[PDB]
Formats: C-alpha cells, sequence, structure tokens
C-alpha cells in the first residue's frame, strides 16, 4: 500500500531488511565464524541463495514503479 | 543499484563501468542517450550472488578483461 495522493498500492519484494542481516551473517561466519547459532546459519542459507534474485526482483519493482 | 568501486574501461573512457551491491555490474555510456546504465547484468548464476565490491579493468582495448571482484568468492573476468 501507497501513502500519496489518490491512494495508491505499489509493487514490493519481501526481501528489503534482509540484504543487511546477510551481510552481517556473511561477515560474522567469514570473519571469524563466531558462536552464531545453526538457526541463523539456516536463514543465511536460505536467504542468500535468493539474495542475488531477490534484489533481481527489487530492480524490477523499482524499474516498474519508476 | 548501490554501484561499488566504479572504476574505468581501458580504450572506452566515456563507456564507465561499475560493479554494484546487488552482485551484479553496471556498464554505463554517457554518449548513448542513456546516463542509466545501458549494458547491466541479469542477476542469476552467471553473475555473482554477493556484493560485487571490485570491479577492475585488466588489458588493453585487444583483451579488455573487466575483472568484477565480489564478496561471493567469485569474480568476473
Amino acid at each position: 500500500v501507497r501513502g500519496r495522493t489518490g491512494n495508491v498500492l505499489k509493487l514490493k519484494v519481501n526481501f528489503l531488511p534482509e540484504i543487511i542481516t546477510l551481510s552481517k551473517e556473511v561477515r560474522n561466519l567469514k570473519w571469524l565464524g563466531f558462536r552464531v547459532p545453526l538457526a541463523i546459519v539456516n536463514k543465511a542459507h536460505q536467504a542468500n541463495q535468493l539474495y542475488p534474485f531477490a534484489i533481481s526482483l527489487i530492480e524490477s519493482v523499482r524499474t516498474y514503479e519508476r | 543499484s548501490a554501484v561499488m568501486s566504479a572504476t574505468f574501461a581501458k580504450f572506452h573512457p566515456n563507456l564507465v563501468v561499475g560493479g554494484t551491491y546487488s552482485g551484479q555490474i553496471v556498464l554505463w555510456d554517457n554518449r548513448s542517450n542513456k546516463r542509466t546504465p545501458v549494458q547491466r547484468t541479469p542477476l542469476s548464476a552467471a553473475a555473482h550472488t554477493h556484493p560485487v565490491y571490485c570491479v577492475n579493468v585488466v588489458g588493453t582495448q585487444n583483451a579488455h578483461n573487466l575483472i568484477s571482484i565480489s564478496t561471493d568468492g567469485k569474480i568476473c573476468s
């Protein structure tokens, strides 16, 4: 949903704050591989594989809306 | 996209290129009626997954190899 005149609603990808967290997970694991639970490792593996496809979808949304 | 290390292009001063945060690399051309990149890279498996931190030229116009270093442990010349 979008907030402006006319009450329009735009497009979106559900991977907006995941890019930052994936960078955090990649740096925390390659940097030293800290005492990070395997659930976070599962999140990193489930979202890093989507990360280029996710931001490509973000590119599609941004260019389509532009 | 968030371009990281947009370096030059040897023997192509106006055909500037740049690696991005998305994992793709973008090639601009000021003299192509598009300041937006005229040669964008898709974010498929051929390109990089993680952010492309260092795109860089290797060799002259004969072997214009453009190594795009990414944070995936994968680079693309």
